[PDB]
Protein backbone atom coordinates (compact mmCIF):
# COMPACT_ATOMS: atom_id res chain seq x y z
CA UNK A 1 0.00 0.00 0.00
CA UNK A 2 0.84 3.97 -0.09
CA UNK A 3 1.70 3.70 3.29
CA UNK A 4 4.55 6.28 3.66
CA UNK A 5 3.56 8.13 0.57
CA UNK A 6 0.35 9.16 2.39
CA UNK A 7 2.09 10.07 5.70
CA UNK A 8 3.72 12.44 3.22
CA UNK A 9 0.58 14.21 2.36
CA UNK A 10 0.30 14.81 6.55
CA UNK A 11 3.56 16.39 6.36
CA UNK A 12 2.84 18.77 3.73
CA UNK A 13 -0.70 19.44 5.45
CA UNK A 14 -0.21 19.68 9.38
CA UNK A 15 3.25 21.50 9.45
CA UNK A 16 5.53 23.16 6.68
CA UNK A 17 7.92 20.42 6.98
CA UNK A 18 9.64 21.58 3.32
CA UNK A 19 7.53 22.37 0.47
CA UNK A 20 4.43 22.16 2.51
CA UNK A 21 4.13 26.41 2.36
CA UNK A 22 1.00 25.57 0.53
CA UNK A 23 -1.90 26.12 3.38
CA UNK A 24 -4.68 27.87 1.99
CA UNK A 25 -7.17 27.51 6.11
CA UNK A 26 -8.33 25.49 8.47
CA UNK A 27 -10.49 23.52 5.41
CA UNK A 28 -7.20 21.13 5.18
CA UNK A 29 -7.58 20.16 8.78
CA UNK A 30 -10.62 18.50 7.35
CA UNK A 31 -9.58 16.54 4.10
CA UNK A 32 -6.16 16.06 6.98
CA UNK A 33 -9.35 13.88 8.58
CA UNK A 34 -10.33 11.90 4.43
CA UNK A 35 -6.86 11.13 5.18
CA UNK A 36 -7.16 9.58 8.42
CA UNK A 37 -10.18 7.51 6.90
CA UNK A 38 -7.81 6.16 4.43
CA UNK A 39 -5.88 5.06 7.69
CA UNK A 40 -8.72 3.03 8.97
CA UNK A 41 -9.41 1.36 5.63
CA UNK A 42 -6.01 0.35 4.72
CA UNK A 43 -3.32 -1.95 6.57
CA UNK A 44 0.19 -2.31 7.50
CA UNK A 45 -0.44 1.11 9.74
CA UNK A 46 3.22 -0.05 11.56
CA UNK A 47 4.99 1.60 8.73
CA UNK A 48 2.36 4.58 8.55
CA UNK A 49 2.72 5.21 12.65
CA UNK A 50 6.30 5.32 12.02
CA UNK A 51 6.73 7.86 9.78
CA UNK A 52 3.84 9.65 11.62
CA UNK A 53 6.41 9.80 14.74
CA UNK A 54 9.44 10.41 12.45
CA UNK A 55 7.79 13.39 11.01
CA UNK A 56 6.34 14.71 14.41
CA UNK A 57 10.22 14.81 15.75
CA UNK A 58 11.35 16.04 12.97
CA UNK A 59 8.84 19.32 13.42
CA UNK A 60 8.83 19.47 17.15
CA UNK A 61 12.56 19.23 17.14
CA UNK A 62 13.09 22.14 14.89
CA UNK A 63 10.17 24.34 15.63
CA UNK A 64 8.51 24.55 12.12
CA UNK A 65 4.63 23.39 12.96
CA UNK A 66 2.73 25.81 10.75
CA UNK A 67 -0.38 24.94 13.63
CA UNK A 68 0.03 24.17 17.31
CA UNK A 69 -3.88 23.42 17.76
CA UNK A 70 -3.87 21.03 14.85
CA UNK A 71 -1.00 19.38 16.32
CA UNK A 72 -2.29 18.72 19.59
CA UNK A 73 -6.07 17.97 17.78
CA UNK A 74 -4.28 15.34 15.27
CA UNK A 75 -3.54 12.86 18.89
CA UNK A 76 -7.07 12.74 19.65
CA UNK A 77 -7.76 12.04 16.29
CA UNK A 78 -5.96 9.32 15.51
CA UNK A 79 -6.99 7.85 18.94
CA UNK A 80 -10.32 7.84 17.55
CA UNK A 81 -9.38 6.62 14.38
CA UNK A 82 -8.04 3.46 15.69
CA UNK A 83 -4.11 3.07 16.33
CA UNK A 84 -1.80 1.53 19.30
CA UNK A 85 -2.20 2.70 22.77
CA UNK A 86 1.86 2.88 22.32
CA UNK A 87 2.07 5.64 19.66
CA UNK A 88 -0.32 7.49 21.39
CA UNK A 89 1.38 7.58 24.99
CA UNK A 90 4.61 8.20 23.61
CA UNK A 91 3.24 11.20 21.56
CA UNK A 92 1.68 12.86 24.79
CA UNK A 93 4.98 12.47 26.66
CA UNK A 94 6.52 14.10 23.72
CA UNK A 95 4.03 17.03 23.72
CA UNK A 96 4.15 17.02 27.72
CA UNK A 97 8.21 17.50 27.36
CA UNK A 98 8.10 19.81 24.90
CA UNK A 99 5.51 21.76 26.73
CA UNK A 100 8.43 21.41 29.75
CA UNK A 101 11.50 22.09 27.67
CA UNK A 102 9.96 25.91 27.22
CA UNK A 103 10.12 26.67 30.83
CA UNK A 104 13.11 24.69 31.35
CA UNK A 105 14.86 27.61 28.39
CA UNK A 106 13.29 30.04 30.11
CA UNK A 107 14.65 29.22 33.92
CA UNK A 108 18.13 28.62 31.76
CA UNK A 109 18.30 32.04 30.16
CA UNK A 110 16.63 33.80 33.41
CA UNK A 111 18.88 32.34 36.03
CA UNK A 112 22.49 32.38 33.69
CA UNK A 113 22.85 35.94 32.32
CA UNK A 114 25.94 37.15 34.41
CA UNK A 115 28.37 34.77 33.65
CA UNK A 116 27.86 36.17 29.61
CA UNK A 117 29.23 32.04 28.36
CA UNK A 118 30.45 32.58 25.08
CA UNK A 119 27.46 33.94 23.08
CA UNK A 120 24.59 36.29 24.24
CA UNK A 121 22.59 35.10 26.67
CA UNK A 122 19.31 35.44 24.57
CA UNK A 123 21.28 33.43 21.65
CA UNK A 124 21.28 29.99 23.33
CA UNK A 125 18.21 27.63 23.68
CA UNK A 126 17.76 24.64 25.89
CA UNK A 127 15.45 21.41 24.60
CA UNK A 128 16.36 18.58 27.60
CA UNK A 129 13.43 15.69 26.27
CA UNK A 130 12.83 12.65 27.49
CA UNK A 131 15.10 9.85 25.86
CA UNK A 132 12.14 6.77 26.65
CA UNK A 133 10.19 8.38 24.62
CA UNK A 134 11.59 11.12 22.21
CA UNK A 135 14.46 8.66 20.87
CA UNK A 136 15.13 5.18 20.71
CA UNK A 137 18.98 4.73 20.18
CA UNK A 138 21.17 5.12 22.90
CA UNK A 139 24.88 4.69 20.77
CA UNK A 140 27.05 8.02 21.25
CA UNK A 141 29.25 9.41 18.55
CA UNK A 142 31.42 11.97 18.94
CA UNK A 143 31.91 15.41 17.08
CA UNK A 144 34.87 17.64 18.38
CA UNK A 145 32.53 20.76 18.72
CA UNK A 146 34.29 23.97 18.75
CA UNK A 147 35.67 26.18 21.74
CA UNK A 148 32.43 28.30 21.43
CA UNK A 149 30.53 25.13 22.71
CA UNK A 150 32.64 23.82 24.99
CA UNK A 151 31.73 26.32 27.37
CA UNK A 152 28.06 25.84 26.81
CA UNK A 153 27.47 21.99 27.56
CA UNK A 154 28.97 22.33 30.87
CA UNK A 155 27.07 25.22 32.04
CA UNK A 156 23.50 23.26 30.57
CA UNK A 157 24.53 20.09 32.15
CA UNK A 158 25.32 21.64 35.64
CA UNK A 159 21.67 23.40 35.43
CA UNK A 160 19.91 20.52 34.64
CA UNK A 161 21.77 18.80 37.76
CA UNK A 162 21.23 21.64 40.32
CA UNK A 163 17.37 21.85 39.09
CA UNK A 164 16.38 17.93 38.42
CA UNK A 165 19.29 16.24 40.39
CA UNK A 166 19.36 12.42 39.78
CA UNK A 167 18.95 12.38 36.05
CA UNK A 168 21.72 11.89 33.39
CA UNK A 169 21.64 13.93 30.74
CA UNK A 170 23.48 12.81 27.17
CA UNK A 171 23.59 15.61 24.60
CA UNK A 172 22.38 14.14 21.10
CA UNK A 173 24.97 16.09 18.43
CA UNK A 174 22.66 14.64 15.48
CA UNK A 175 19.84 16.61 15.95
CA UNK A 176 20.71 19.82 17.14
CA UNK A 177 20.67 22.65 14.70
CA UNK A 178 22.33 26.12 14.47
CA UNK A 179 22.98 29.05 12.29
CA UNK A 180 26.96 30.06 11.64
CA UNK A 181 27.93 33.18 9.29
CA UNK A 182 30.29 33.47 6.65
CA UNK A 183 32.60 35.75 5.08
CA UNK A 184 33.03 34.65 1.30
CA UNK A 185 34.08 37.88 -0.42
CA UNK A 186 31.18 39.29 -2.03
CA UNK A 187 28.91 38.29 0.55
CA UNK A 188 28.27 37.86 4.02
CA UNK A 189 25.14 34.45 3.97
CA UNK A 190 23.57 32.83 6.72
CA UNK A 191 23.92 29.30 7.04
CA UNK A 192 21.72 26.57 9.17
CA UNK A 193 23.59 23.42 9.56
CA UNK A 194 23.34 20.58 12.28
CA UNK A 195 26.98 19.97 13.94
CA UNK A 196 28.58 17.47 12.08
CA UNK A 197 28.32 20.33 9.35
CA UNK A 198 29.25 22.62 11.72
CA UNK A 199 32.27 21.08 12.45
CA UNK A 200 33.23 20.14 8.97
CA UNK A 201 32.98 23.77 8.02
CA UNK A 202 35.07 25.08 11.02
CA UNK A 203 37.72 22.45 10.51
CA UNK A 204 38.96 24.84 7.55
CA UNK A 205 38.83 28.18 9.44
CA UNK A 206 42.00 28.64 11.41
CA UNK A 207 43.88 28.68 8.29
CA UNK A 208 42.05 30.67 5.63
CA UNK A 209 40.44 28.73 2.47
CA UNK A 210 43.77 26.91 1.93
CA UNK A 211 43.21 23.11 1.42
CA UNK A 212 42.68 20.08 3.67
CA UNK A 213 42.42 15.98 2.66
CA UNK A 214 40.05 13.54 3.52
CA UNK A 215 41.94 12.08 5.98
CA UNK A 216 43.52 15.50 7.58
CA UNK A 217 39.90 16.20 7.71
CA UNK A 218 38.97 12.63 9.20
CA UNK A 219 41.72 13.22 11.73
CA UNK A 220 40.60 16.84 12.78
CA UNK A 221 36.41 16.27 12.74
CA UNK A 222 37.31 12.84 14.69
CA UNK A 223 33.93 11.99 13.36
CA UNK A 224 32.89 8.44 13.09
CA UNK A 225 34.60 7.61 9.30
CA UNK A 226 31.62 6.70 7.05
CA UNK A 227 29.08 8.98 8.78
CA UNK A 228 31.62 12.10 8.18
CA UNK A 229 31.35 11.08 4.42
CA UNK A 230 27.29 11.54 4.67
CA UNK A 231 27.65 14.78 6.39
CA UNK A 232 30.09 15.97 3.31
CA UNK A 233 27.57 14.55 0.81
CA UNK A 234 25.37 17.35 2.52
CA UNK A 235 28.01 19.92 1.62
CA UNK A 236 28.77 18.75 -1.54
CA UNK A 237 25.63 17.61 -3.26
CA UNK A 238 22.80 20.05 -2.00
CA UNK A 239 19.89 19.97 -3.76
CA UNK A 240 18.65 23.13 -6.22
CA UNK A 241 21.77 24.90 -5.21
CA UNK A 242 23.86 27.06 -8.09
CA UNK A 243 27.00 26.71 -6.43
CA UNK A 244 27.78 24.66 -3.12
CA UNK A 245 29.33 26.56 -0.22
CA UNK A 246 32.28 23.86 -0.55
CA UNK A 247 32.81 23.82 -3.92
CA UNK A 248 34.96 21.17 -4.20
CA UNK A 249 35.89 17.43 -4.92
CA UNK A 250 38.96 16.92 -6.42
CA UNK A 251 38.82 13.90 -8.69
CA UNK A 252 35.28 15.01 -9.07
CA UNK A 253 33.23 11.43 -8.74
CA UNK A 254 30.34 11.37 -6.74
CA UNK A 255 29.41 12.45 -3.00
CA UNK A 256 27.83 8.75 -2.08
CA UNK A 257 31.40 7.38 -2.27
CA UNK A 258 34.81 6.81 -3.06
CA UNK A 259 35.67 10.09 -0.99
CA UNK A 260 39.34 8.37 -1.27
CA UNK A 261 42.08 11.29 -0.76
CA UNK A 262 39.87 14.06 -2.37
CA UNK A 263 41.56 17.38 -1.50
CA UNK A 264 38.00 19.25 -0.64
CA UNK A 265 38.64 23.11 0.06
CA UNK A 266 36.47 25.88 0.74
CA UNK A 267 35.54 28.73 -2.31
CA UNK A 268 36.42 32.19 -0.45
CA UNK A 269 34.49 33.71 -3.97
CA UNK A 270 31.89 31.17 -4.16
CA UNK A 271 28.78 32.10 -6.26
CA UNK A 272 25.99 31.22 -3.74
CA UNK A 273 23.76 34.31 -4.02
CA UNK A 274 19.96 34.32 -3.52
CA UNK A 275 18.23 35.14 -6.81
CA UNK A 276 21.80 35.15 -8.32
CA UNK A 277 21.46 38.82 -7.58
CA UNK A 278 23.51 40.37 -4.69
CA UNK A 279 23.83 37.95 -1.60
CA UNK A 280 24.03 40.81 0.56
CA UNK A 281 21.73 39.60 3.47
CA UNK A 282 20.68 35.99 1.99
CA UNK A 283 20.15 32.92 3.93
CA UNK A 284 20.51 29.32 3.25
CA UNK A 285 19.18 26.02 5.14
CA UNK A 286 21.53 23.27 4.54
CA UNK A 287 20.22 20.94 7.25
CA UNK A 288 17.30 19.97 4.45
CA UNK A 289 15.31 16.86 5.34
CA UNK A 290 17.77 14.63 7.53
CA UNK A 291 15.79 14.19 10.50
CA UNK A 292 18.96 11.70 11.59
CA UNK A 293 18.19 9.61 14.33
CA UNK A 294 12.50 -17.75 15.06
CA UNK A 295 10.26 -16.28 11.14
CA UNK A 296 7.51 -14.26 12.41
CA UNK A 297 4.76 -16.70 11.40
CA UNK A 298 6.41 -19.82 12.43
CA UNK A 299 7.18 -17.92 15.96
CA UNK A 300 3.76 -16.73 16.58
CA UNK A 301 2.16 -20.28 16.66
CA UNK A 302 4.18 -20.89 19.77
CA UNK A 303 2.51 -19.06 22.62
CA UNK A 304 -1.74 -19.49 21.12
CA UNK A 305 -2.04 -23.08 22.71
CA UNK A 306 -0.08 -21.73 25.66
CA UNK A 307 -2.61 -19.46 26.87
CA UNK A 308 -5.20 -22.13 25.82
CA UNK A 309 -2.76 -23.99 28.45
CA UNK A 310 -2.86 -21.91 31.10
CA UNK A 311 -6.91 -21.36 30.51
CA UNK A 312 -7.84 -25.45 30.88
CA UNK A 313 -5.26 -24.99 33.68
CA UNK A 314 -7.44 -23.06 35.63
CA UNK A 315 -10.81 -21.27 34.60
CA UNK A 316 -10.87 -18.91 36.43
CA UNK A 317 -7.92 -16.22 35.65
CA UNK A 318 -7.00 -12.02 35.98
CA UNK A 319 -5.20 -10.15 33.00
CA UNK A 320 -2.17 -9.22 35.32
CA UNK A 321 -2.43 -13.77 36.55
CA UNK A 322 -2.32 -14.63 33.09
CA UNK A 323 0.89 -12.18 31.89
CA UNK A 324 2.56 -13.31 34.50
CA UNK A 325 1.69 -17.60 34.06
CA UNK A 326 2.59 -16.57 30.61
CA UNK A 327 6.01 -14.60 31.00
CA UNK A 328 6.75 -17.80 33.43
CA UNK A 329 5.74 -20.77 31.22
CA UNK A 330 7.75 -18.97 28.32
CA UNK A 331 11.25 -18.35 29.84
CA UNK A 332 12.69 -21.11 28.14
CA UNK A 333 11.52 -20.03 24.80
CA UNK A 334 11.82 -16.23 23.69
CA UNK A 335 11.22 -13.64 25.66
CA UNK A 336 7.72 -12.53 25.18
CA UNK A 337 7.01 -9.09 24.29
CA UNK A 338 4.23 -6.77 24.78
CA UNK A 339 2.59 -6.23 21.23
CA UNK A 340 2.28 -9.79 20.66
CA UNK A 341 0.85 -11.12 24.24
CA UNK A 342 -1.91 -8.28 23.19
CA UNK A 343 -2.53 -9.30 19.40
CA UNK A 344 -2.41 -12.91 21.08
CA UNK A 345 -5.08 -11.62 23.02
CA UNK A 346 -7.52 -9.85 20.97
CA UNK A 347 -6.76 -13.06 18.86
CA UNK A 348 -8.37 -15.17 21.10
CA UNK A 349 -11.12 -13.19 22.45
CA UNK A 350 -12.23 -12.48 18.80
CA UNK A 351 -12.50 -16.55 18.15
CA UNK A 352 -14.72 -17.13 21.08
CA UNK A 353 -12.82 -19.16 23.14
CA UNK A 354 -12.43 -17.07 26.19
CA UNK A 355 -15.36 -14.89 27.90
CA UNK A 356 -14.80 -11.43 28.90
CA UNK A 357 -16.46 -10.79 32.31
CA UNK A 358 -19.07 -8.12 32.57
CA UNK A 359 -18.92 -7.38 36.45
CA UNK A 360 -14.92 -7.02 35.60
CA UNK A 361 -13.40 -6.06 32.81
CA UNK A 362 -9.59 -7.70 33.53
CA UNK A 363 -11.28 -11.01 34.38
CA UNK A 364 -10.99 -13.82 31.91
CA UNK A 365 -13.52 -16.98 31.62
CA UNK A 366 -12.50 -20.59 30.14
CA UNK A 367 -14.72 -20.09 26.96
CA UNK B 1 -13.44 -41.82 32.12
CA UNK B 2 -10.76 -39.13 33.33
CA UNK B 3 -8.16 -39.39 35.90
CA UNK B 4 -5.70 -36.79 37.19
CA UNK B 5 -1.96 -38.79 37.16
CA UNK B 6 -0.37 -35.57 39.14
CA UNK B 7 -2.82 -35.43 41.77
CA UNK B 8 -2.83 -38.80 42.09
CA UNK B 9 0.49 -39.65 42.69
CA UNK B 10 0.58 -36.35 45.20
CA UNK B 11 -2.08 -36.83 47.10
CA UNK B 12 -2.27 -41.03 47.33
CA UNK B 13 -5.66 -41.71 45.77
CA UNK B 14 -6.64 -42.39 42.84
CA UNK B 15 -8.59 -40.09 40.56
CA UNK B 16 -11.00 -42.32 38.56
CA UNK B 17 -14.02 -40.29 37.21
CA UNK B 18 -16.39 -41.86 35.26
CA UNK B 19 -18.78 -39.86 33.16
CA UNK B 20 -22.02 -39.53 30.80
CA UNK B 21 -24.02 -37.07 29.99
CA UNK B 22 -27.48 -35.57 29.79
CA UNK B 23 -28.76 -35.02 25.71
CA UNK B 24 -29.09 -31.99 24.26
CA UNK B 25 -32.20 -30.09 25.03
CA UNK B 26 -32.70 -31.59 28.59
CA UNK B 27 -32.06 -28.62 31.25
CA UNK B 28 -32.84 -29.23 34.18
CA UNK B 29 -19.65 -26.38 42.11
CA UNK B 30 -17.18 -24.36 40.14
CA UNK B 31 -14.86 -27.33 40.76
CA UNK B 32 -17.05 -29.38 37.55
CA UNK B 33 -16.35 -26.78 35.41
CA UNK B 34 -17.91 -24.07 33.46
CA UNK B 35 -21.20 -27.02 31.79
CA UNK B 36 -21.99 -28.38 34.82
CA UNK B 37 -25.01 -28.34 33.17
CA UNK B 38 -24.93 -30.22 30.61
CA UNK B 39 -22.59 -33.32 31.96
CA UNK B 40 -23.07 -35.05 35.20
CA UNK B 41 -21.23 -37.03 37.68
CA UNK B 42 -21.72 -40.82 38.70
CA UNK B 43 -20.43 -43.40 41.21
CA UNK B 44 -17.45 -46.03 40.72
CA UNK B 45 -16.88 -49.30 42.30
CA UNK B 46 -14.88 -51.95 41.72
CA UNK B 47 -15.18 -55.62 41.73
CA UNK B 48 -12.10 -58.85 41.82
CA UNK B 49 -13.15 -62.53 41.01
CA UNK B 50 -12.15 -65.44 44.06
CA UNK B 51 -9.04 -65.86 42.06
CA UNK B 52 -7.73 -62.62 41.93
CA UNK B 53 -9.07 -61.92 45.67
CA UNK B 54 -6.92 -64.95 46.59
CA UNK B 55 -3.84 -64.06 45.16
CA UNK B 56 -4.51 -60.08 46.01
CA UNK B 57 -4.90 -61.31 49.22
CA UNK B 58 -1.55 -63.49 49.44
CA UNK B 59 0.40 -60.84 47.59
CA UNK B 60 -0.19 -57.78 50.13
CA UNK B 61 0.33 -60.81 52.76
CA UNK B 62 4.01 -59.29 52.98
CA UNK B 63 2.51 -56.31 54.70
CA UNK B 64 3.01 -57.65 58.01
CA UNK B 65 4.61 -55.07 59.83
CA UNK B 66 2.41 -52.35 58.10
CA UNK B 67 -0.94 -54.59 58.52
CA UNK B 68 -0.16 -54.90 62.95
CA UNK B 69 1.60 -51.24 62.85
CA UNK B 70 -1.24 -49.27 61.21
CA UNK B 71 -3.05 -48.72 64.07
CA UNK B 72 -6.06 -47.23 61.48
CA UNK B 73 -8.82 -44.34 62.42
CA UNK B 74 -5.92 -42.01 63.75
CA UNK B 75 -5.06 -41.74 59.83
CA UNK B 76 -8.47 -41.69 58.30
CA UNK B 77 -10.23 -39.19 61.00
CA UNK B 78 -10.83 -36.72 58.43
CA UNK B 79 -12.74 -38.84 55.93
CA UNK B 80 -14.47 -40.57 59.46
CA UNK B 81 -15.65 -37.11 60.25
CA UNK B 82 -16.79 -36.49 56.59
CA UNK B 83 -18.44 -39.29 56.47
CA UNK B 84 -20.23 -38.41 59.38
CA UNK B 85 -21.27 -34.56 58.45
CA UNK B 86 -22.89 -36.60 54.69
CA UNK B 87 -24.88 -39.05 57.45
CA UNK B 88 -26.43 -36.49 59.28
CA UNK B 89 -27.40 -34.38 55.47
CA UNK B 90 -28.81 -37.68 54.45
CA UNK B 91 -30.35 -37.85 57.49
CA UNK B 92 -32.02 -34.71 57.64
CA UNK B 93 -32.79 -35.75 53.55
CA UNK B 94 -34.92 -38.25 55.20
CA UNK B 95 -36.39 -37.49 57.71
CA UNK B 96 -37.45 -34.01 55.39
CA UNK B 97 -39.26 -37.07 52.99
CA UNK B 98 -40.87 -38.75 56.00
CA UNK B 99 -43.06 -35.96 56.88
CA UNK B 100 -36.30 -45.15 49.90
CA UNK B 101 -33.78 -42.56 51.63
CA UNK B 102 -33.83 -44.08 55.06
CA UNK B 103 -32.33 -47.64 53.63
CA UNK B 104 -29.62 -45.88 52.14
CA UNK B 105 -28.92 -43.35 55.42
CA UNK B 106 -28.93 -47.07 57.18
CA UNK B 107 -26.78 -48.36 55.34
CA UNK B 108 -24.06 -45.85 55.28
CA UNK B 109 -24.25 -45.23 59.00
CA UNK B 110 -23.43 -49.42 59.26
CA UNK B 111 -20.99 -49.32 57.00
CA UNK B 112 -18.97 -46.69 59.11
CA UNK B 113 -19.95 -48.41 62.15
CA UNK B 114 -18.44 -51.20 61.05
CA UNK B 115 -14.91 -49.45 59.74
CA UNK B 116 -14.79 -47.67 63.53
CA UNK B 117 -15.58 -51.57 65.62
CA UNK B 118 -13.19 -52.68 63.02
CA UNK B 119 -10.70 -50.34 63.83
CA UNK B 120 -11.15 -50.85 67.54
CA UNK B 121 -11.48 -54.61 67.30
CA UNK B 122 -7.54 -54.10 66.04
CA UNK B 123 -6.24 -52.15 68.34
CA UNK B 124 -7.53 -54.28 70.83
CA UNK B 125 -5.82 -57.46 69.20
CA UNK B 126 -2.58 -55.22 69.20
CA UNK B 127 -2.82 -54.22 72.49
CA UNK B 128 -3.74 -58.00 73.84
CA UNK B 129 -0.69 -59.32 71.69
CA UNK B 130 2.07 -56.94 72.88
CA UNK B 131 1.42 -54.97 75.59
CA UNK B 132 0.40 -57.97 78.19
CA UNK B 133 4.00 -60.14 77.38
CA UNK B 134 6.06 -60.32 80.27
CA UNK B 135 4.21 -58.31 83.02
Amino acid sequence: KCPELLANYCDMLLRKTPLSKKLTSEEIEAKLKEVLLVLKYVQNKDVFMRYHKAHLTRRLILDISADSEIEENMVEWLREVGMPADYVNKLARMFQDIKVSEDLNQAFKEMHKNNKLALPADSVNIKILNAGAWSRSSEKVFVSLPTELEDLIPEVEEFYKKNHSGRKLHWHHLMSNGIITFKNEVGQYDLEVTTFQLAVLFAWNQRPREKISFENLKLATELPDAELRRTLWSLVAFPKLKRQVLLYEPQVNSPKDFTEGTLFSVNQEFSLIKNAKVQKRGKINLIGRLQLTGIVQLRILRTQEAIIQIMKMRKKISNAQLQTELVEILKNMFLPQKKMIKEQIEWLIEHKYIRRDESDINTFIYM
Amino acid sequence: VVIDPTRTISAGKVNLGAFRTYPKGYKPIEDFGVHCKQYYALEVSYFKSSLDRKLLELLWNKYWVNTLSSSSLLTNADYTTGQVFDLSEKLEQSEAQLGDKLAKATRDSCKTTIEAIHGLMSQVIKDKLFNQINI
